[PDB]
RNA sequence: GUGAACCGGAGAAGUCAUUUAAUAAGGCCACUGUUAAAAAGUAUUCCCCACGCAUGUGGGG
């Protein structure tokens, strides 16, 4: 079946889509994406710039039906911008106010003809000019070709065929998705109906630009029987690995046991027969350990690296008794053992 | 050519700088608190203390009146002074108060013969202070710190002209930040009756805040700035520097000091001249933690040298290379933990170190940049 | 977690000279005293090489140290916030609550070594007004885990709920 | 932080000097690295460099801001400039596995 | 083509941009708060800069 | 090429001064660690290799 529908999102950390209300100073955005503001978008996807767009290529794209739904409604939020004259002249600096939509996220559905579509689609992979949602300082956080098109019905219908993504496990919801869509005509009701708003977002031209008065219905949805919640991808956040080691797993105790025979049966320093293992580098712990992250030692020198390892704050590069640097602390803290340890009580607690 | 200076330093249990409940101030640096002290209580401090007594050529004040009245010995003309004043721009903040005007000490005789003049009106008067106002920006004082005078024009009667009033600062100092998190304490004290028979008890528990921290301080001077705000004298820019240099090394904010009297050194000076300048803040985003055997300082160093080292390693450019002195007392506390030495000299005297950057900027001697003397008083 | 249960257990099994040599070292650090490291590695080693979510040297010792000093009964549902939070609201809110407000929120910015000090002065508050239980296996686990956020918001929700009753 | 550069638009824009474009493609890049607003920095000095940049291309426009959905948390072995890196190395390593392949490999 | 930059850097205490009023400039993301230095700030420091003179 | 493009809210500032937590207290009364042993008058010493095979000699772990 030819494509009937192309599916755009808009979602970014800031965005925003200027109304006519904005006439001096102050930029509001209105609520949502406008008929104007998206095909602009897609103009500049498929590299028409402002002349040789409004004769041509305007008045086949103003030709669609497209519905918005709103998902993560925004938060508006204003910023003191301001343009220095100078730096006519003069010192003076000029003041104005611009409003963004601050977490937000749009499903734009536009219906016509297949083949528009399809060249609409083809387009949208590999856009010719950079692509921001309304002002230049604000880019898109997730494609705007994620969705598939497809032979689907009215706006209705083709608002329906998109899950609603999430973020994180306690991210709050919506129960309730406003929509806002083109009026439709069909000559039984072909007087406008009173729930219906004006809205000027009929493009004609762009560099003297020029727009027109368009009807805007508004209807709602609700999460569960149209659109099925979807689920987030990959993991956000972010924690070291810090595998703490264990002596109870299969791996380890014959990586242990490897050890013991790589060397011969001998403590490495005092050169006594070895009864234990110590760890150098900590990360590959868990039962991933390589044999030679360990050196076998005896009670008396693993006890005093032990004790020459408790509050020295080393998180994954330990104690080498290779090393000659470390040498003359183990002997002293094994003289130190030697001379002040109790075997009575060693033999009573077990 | 900027001129940086990053120091370590540690206090014992003080309170250098509170807010207004009276408790140190702190900030967040890392995600975790830090301690701080202000970098306008670091400017005062250094720019008003014995090793800066011959370069305080600026004054601070609301009171210009009162200099006027005091700088000559009649009744003098203390009630159109401020009427004068009033009409210069120096406007009673809510009916009250004045602006707080940065000036030469030099140039207040201008003031005292110009005010005092009879053969004119208040209006020239006016702008005749103005004029001189606006021209006593030659101090070491207010070539550093800079300057930006500009009247709420309440006042302004379109009489009297001004001029350009603002200086552009030299010297841009840190707020200090501590290397480690910040663990406030509470001291609990009582005051007791010197008559042995009182006859009466109550609880009269007084609270008290202090805390001890390791402090990382950054400064940095421009070079170029300094001679355009000294009008052209190196010999005066020179002395500057030096003195501040040896003035920041051994001074601390004169906070609760009659109780507390933490006057510390730094462990650490390193100087470094560059092209663009660079903070080693970023060092301690992780917090230093003490360990079985660590000092505070020596770990802190260490930190420094390996975040140091990964800058110089990660930001070098042949077209503009960085050479930097490294001084600690008696090289008590080396750039590391004796590995991957980055500093081009190990110093272990204060003066030297003075010298040798004095011999960098522009060689001069510290004993031959003493003849520029500013004022006094 | 059941390292830090069998841990109190163990614990709590000792007599009265092994507790004398855990209350002689207060304020010791563990590798200076040949007696204090053999007590400890003794009831503290099977139980770490068995359970691989035993909790750390650092943390058991702080318990071993706090438990010989202030013996207090394992009991659940005896958590230090809600304890302080009971003693809390029986004072004038003028000069000796605020005190202790400021004492049990000291610890928010003390890591795990220097933390002996400050929680027996709250155990020593706690056994002036005669309390002799305690939960030993919450507050392991908290310290445990304690740089996290998550922990610090629970303790001070806790402290919150037992001081607005 | 995130920037973008239009190749064709600066050729365009330079009508064919490819040199020049290179050029000021390096110099942007040693630019945006190595510049700080100037807003308040005779008080405070945060003349601080950046931990870590990552230069892609690719056909689609994105900003990898929904990383940080989360707010970052410190933890004891860690720090936050640490944190945010991994962070944006989750994020990067989803969109890898999730968007790639397609004729149209990425390049970091 | 299209080359994009991503960079993260952390600052020390300051104030780099500000409302009318004094305060940094903040925005929403995430369901709190976030400082944020706005775009017209940076491309203004990009530009007009001695590494851009030079 | 999108009420869009082109666009700094910027310059500036010591929270300083004053203060004992002081006067007092016994952790006291009671308790076997007891019952047991040849480092030596044996009847196979835990493994490999040279020889002709009358409870056989040499060599090495
Ligand atoms: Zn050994």
């Amino acid at each position: 079946a030819p494509p009937n529908t192309l599916f755009l999102r808009l979602e970014g950390a800031l965005q925003s889509w200027g109304s006519n209300e904005a006439k001096f100073a102050l930029r509001r955005t209105a609520d949502a994406p406008t008929k104007s503001g998206v095909l602009g978008l897609l103009c500049a996807a498929m590299g028409i710039g402002r002349a040789e767009a409004a004769d041509s290529w305007l008045p086949k794209l103003a030709n669609l039906r497209m519905g918005v739904r709103i998902d993560r409604p925004g938060i508006r939020w204003w910023d003191f911008h301001t343009v220095g004259a100078g730096q006519k002249t003069r010192a003076e600096t000029l003041l104005s106010r611009r409003e963004y939509l601050a977490d937000a996220s749009f499903l734009v559905a536009l219906q016509g003809e297949p083949e528009l579509v399809a060249k609409l689609s083809a387009a949208l992979a590999k856009p010719v000019w950079a692509i921001y949602l309304g002002r230049k300082s604000c880019p898109p956080s997730r494609p705007v070709c994620e969705h598939p098109p497809g032979f689907y019905n009215t706006l209705e219908e083709a608002l329906s065929a998109v899950p609603l993504q999430k973020r994180w496990h306690n991210e709050p919801l919506p129960q309730i998705l406003p929509c806002v869509m083109d009026w439709i005509p069909g000559y039984d009701g072909e007087h406008a109906p009173d729930d219906a708003e004006i809205h000027y977002d009929l493009p004609v031209s762009f560099q003297p630009p020029r727009h027109l008065p368009r009807f805007v219905i508004r209807r709602e949805l609700v999460v569960g029987e149209d659109v099925q919640v979807s689920r987030e991808t990959g993991t956000s956040v972010w924690r070291p690995k810090g595998t703490r080691a264990d002596y109870n797993n299969s791996e380890y105790k014959k990586v242990r046991a490897e050890r013991l025979v790589m060397d011969h049966a001998a403590c490495m320093v005092c050169k006594a027969p070895a009864t234990t293992v110590q760890h150098v580098n900590y990360r590959r712990a868990g039962g991933k350990e390589i044999p030679e992250d360990l050196r076998a030692l005896c009670r008396l020198c693993h006890d005093a690296c032990t004790m020459l390892e408790y509050g020295s704050g080393m998180t994954t590069n330990r104690i080498d008794p290779c090393d000659p640097i470390w040498r003359e602390r183990i002997l002293a803290k094994r003289k130190e053992i030697v001379e002040f340890r109790s075997r009575g009580q060693r033999f009573r607690k077990m | 050519m900027l001129i940086e200076i990053h120091m370590i330093q540690n206090h014992s249990p003080a309170n250098l700088n509170r807010d207004d409940l009276g408790a140190p101030k702190t900030c967040y640096f890392g995600g975790v608190l830090r301690s701080r002290i202000s970098s306008q209580c670091i400017k005062r401090s250094i720019r008003t203390s014995n090793d800066f007594k011959a370069l305080l050529g600026g004054v601070r004040t609301r009171r210009l009146a009162d200099l006027i009245q005091q700088e000559a010995g009649e009744t003098e003309c203390w009630k159109k002074a401020q009427e004068i004043l009033n009409k210069c721009g120096f406007k009673n903040k809510d009916d009250n108060t004045k602006m707080l005007v940065f000036m030469s000490k030099d140039k207040i005789k201008d003031l005292a013969r110009i005010v005092l003049d009879n053969s004119l009106g208040l209006t020239e008067a006016a702008q005749q202070v103005a004029n001189v106002i606006a021209q006593a920006t030659l101090a070491p004082d207010i070539a550093l710190c800079g300057r930006m005078l500009e009247p709420n024009d309440k006042d302004k009667d379109k009489k009297v002209k001004w001029s350009n009033t603002t200086v552009e600062a030299a010297l841009q100092v840190a707020h200090a930040i501590s290397t480690h998190i910040a663990r406030p304490e509470i001291d609990y004290f009582v005051a007791a009756d010197d008559v042995p028979g009182e006859d009466a008890g109550a609880g009269h528990i007084g609270e008290s805040m202090f805390a001890s921290a390791c402090f990382y301080k950054y400064f940095s001077i421009d070079w170029e700035q300094l001679v355009k705000n000294l009008k052209g004298d190196t010999n005066l820019a020179a002395h500057t520097v030096g003195a501040f240099l040896l003035a920041a090394a051994k001074t601390n904010p004169s906070g609760k000091q009659n109780s507390f009297a933490a006057h510390n050194y730094p462990d650490g000076i390193l100087v470094e001249f560059k092209n663009s300048p660079i903070s080693y803040a970023n060092a301690f985003v992780r917090p230093v933690s003490v360990v079985k055997e660590s000092d505070l300082v020596e770990q802190s160093i260490g930190q420094l040298s390996n975040y140091v080292n990964d800058i110089r390693l990660g930001y070098y450019d042949e077209q503009s290379p960085v050479i930097g002195f490294w001084f600690s007392p008696n090289n008590r506390y080396p750039l590391g933990y004796k590995h991957s030495k980055l500093a081009s000299r190990n110093i272990g005297n204060l003066n030297e170190l003075v010298g040798a950057v004095l011999d960098y900027i522009g060689g001069f001697k510290w004993e031959e940049v003493q003849k520029s003397k500013a004022y006094i008083g | 977690n059941r390292g830090t249960v069998d841990f109190i257990a163990s614990l709590e099994n000792l007599k009265e000279g092994d507790l004398g040599i855990l209350r002689k070292l207060r304020g010791a650090r563990l590798d200076e005293k040949l007696p204090g490291f053999d007590l400890f590695s003794a009831l503290w080693w099977p139980l770490r090489q068995k359970n691989q979510r035993a909790p750390k040297r650092e943390v058991a010792w702080l318990i071993a140290k706090l438990f010989a000093e202030f013996r207090f009964e394992q009991r659940e549902g005896a958590t230090l916030p809600i304890l302080m939070g009971g003693i809390c609201r029986k004072l004038e809110p003028k000069k000796e609550l605020p005190r202790v407000l400021a004492r049990f929120d000291q610890l928010a910015s003390l890591d795990i070594m220097q933390m002996e000090e400050p929680l027996s002065v709250i155990m020593g508050i706690l056994r002036k007004h005669q309390q002799v239980c305690l939960d030993w296996v919450g507050l392991t686990d908290v310290l445990s885990f304690w740089e996290q956020e998550p922990v610090k918001r629970e303790w001070s929700d806790s402290f919150i709920k037992a001081y607005k009753i």
